[PDB]
């Protein structure tokens, strides 16, 4: 049986950087998708 | 008594949930059917007949997909003249390209969704339906005769350049009208010392000269695969509308 | 001066009130007229002609209300065959039943209101009008040709069972198109080792076999009382729209 | 009671021109609306 639980933690700066990069990239992708959909809904991409 | 009310509330909650699953299955069924129909509609725009014969002015046009690959025209005057393209050249009909784009977008809207999520209110389905229907109605609308094409725009069109090379008493326009490939010849008349009418007696300026439409000759021919495509659009629109209506009935029923 | 402003404000308040009564009387007048027209439209759906003769395929159909009581069909082949129902059986046309339901609902919307209340903004009248118009437009839409009926759905329809009993190279469909009773015969062709087109060269699966539509024969006949009903729908819709527009003009006028 | 109805009609050229004008104007308006919507959604 678990009697006690001890949890310690630390920010990992480069992991944090990675997450930030993932999020920002996701945002770039969605913005591009939105522009493409907006344009394409009326005009042809080519 | 609280036990009655709780067991009870569980009974209504169960019925509503089961109905939510029914509606889930209905939604995805209709969506799948939409992808099938719309992909067939898509297949109609790319390669079926290619040569078409179009009154008192006659024409043989070879149309491959969206490209009017050739256009051979005979005009019977009070006198007959005969025209053709540069042999090497193709005139693209923008309406078909546009329509094909809208179809492509609709199909993307249908295939870029996870067909595996649990059912919700429906407002999201409603938005999907609106998007798809907008694309379909736009495709159909583009296929229809554009009213806002001026005679100077027709003159400035590449099609005039595309013919033996011919005078400035004649303008030639080829367009699509729903389910019909259309050839129109405008016979003109320079005037002695707007542009929207397209009827005999319409006036406009071109180049640096002022011109009047003297006569208009209109011939047309049904394009079978365009007709199939339009039929597909209509059916898809109705399927979408039916799904929207059922979702509304459901949502109002349990609220 | 405050006396001027008060007496004055009383003058505008009086004019606006009197106009509110005018609009009240107009609203109820239009509503009563709607009940009359719509009740006549309703009376058209229940009992007027019952026998109808419907190109190169011919038919004599006995239609009583919503029930196709009998359907006698001659098909002229390259050879003629003759068909009839079980004598005892009736095929119900769902479009008419649906339309009659919408009419019933519209009439309920009109008769289940107190025709004696004082006039208000109108948004409530506007909602009533929207409800009624939705019912009318739905009735009309249902009367129109349903596009989303597949060939396998036609095959799975009871109508096929209803005929002497006939092969699986033939499908028979009877439906309504606005103001026309319609009989269509699909001549089929099993294929050597979707379903939406309804045109020659359309393919689909049925039973456990794969089939292609080889030819399509379409005949139709005007149904007088359906035409009367549709005319009634159109007129009612316009009356509703006129009332909506007048109410909007009023409300914008005094705001 | 209406016993019979006789209906005759004739095209009015300038009415036709007017209607054509209405249709064209409506389409021009719609096109402008659509382009404005595309723009506004594009930069938002």
């Amino acid at each position: 049986e678990v009697s006690h639980v001890h949890k310690v933690e630390c920010v990992i700066p480069w992991l944090n950087d990675a997450l930030v990069y993932f999020t920002v990239s996701l945002q770039l992708c969605q913005q591009l998708k939105d522009k493409i959909s907006v344009f394409s809904s009326y005009w042809s991409y080519r | 008594m609280a036990t009655v009310m709780a067991a009870t509330a569980a009974e209504r909650a169960v019925l509503e949930e089961e109905f939510r699953w029914l509606l889930h299955d209905e939604v995805h069924a209709v969506l799948k059917q939409l992808q099938d129909i719309l992909k067939e509609a898509s297949l109609r725009f790319t390669l079926k007949q290619e040569n078409f014969i179009l009154d008192q002015v006659k024409g043989v046009l070879t149309l491959q997909g969206d490209a009017l690959s050739q256009a051979d025209v005979n005009l019977k005057m009070p006198r007959l003249l005969h025209f053709a393209f540069r042999e090497d050249k193709q005139w693209k009909l923008q309406q078909i390209q546009d329509a094909r784009n809208h179809v492509s977008q609709a199909i993307y809207l249908l295939t870029s969704r996870d067909q595996s999520y649990q059912f919700k209110t429906g407002a999201e389905v409603l938005k999907l339906m609106d998007a798809v229907m907008l694309q379909l109605t736009r495709a159909r609308n583009r296929l229809t005769t554009p009213a806002t094409l001026t005679l100077p725009e027709i003159a400035a069109s590449g099609l005039t350049r595309m013919f033996p090379a011919l005078p400035s008493d004649l303008l030639v326009n080829v367009y699509i009208n729903l389910n019909k490939l259309c050839l129109t010849v405008y016979q003109l008349h320079a005037l002695q010392p707007g542009a929207v009418l397209h009827s005999p007696g319409a006036m406009f300026e071109w180049g640096s000269q002022r011109l009047e439409v003297s006569h208009v000759h209109k011939v047309e021919c049904v394009i079978p695969w365009l007709n199939d495509a339009l039929v597909y659009f209509t059916v898809s629109l109705q399927l979408c509308q039916q799904l929207k209506d059922k979702i509304s009935v459901f949502s109002s029923y349990w609220s």
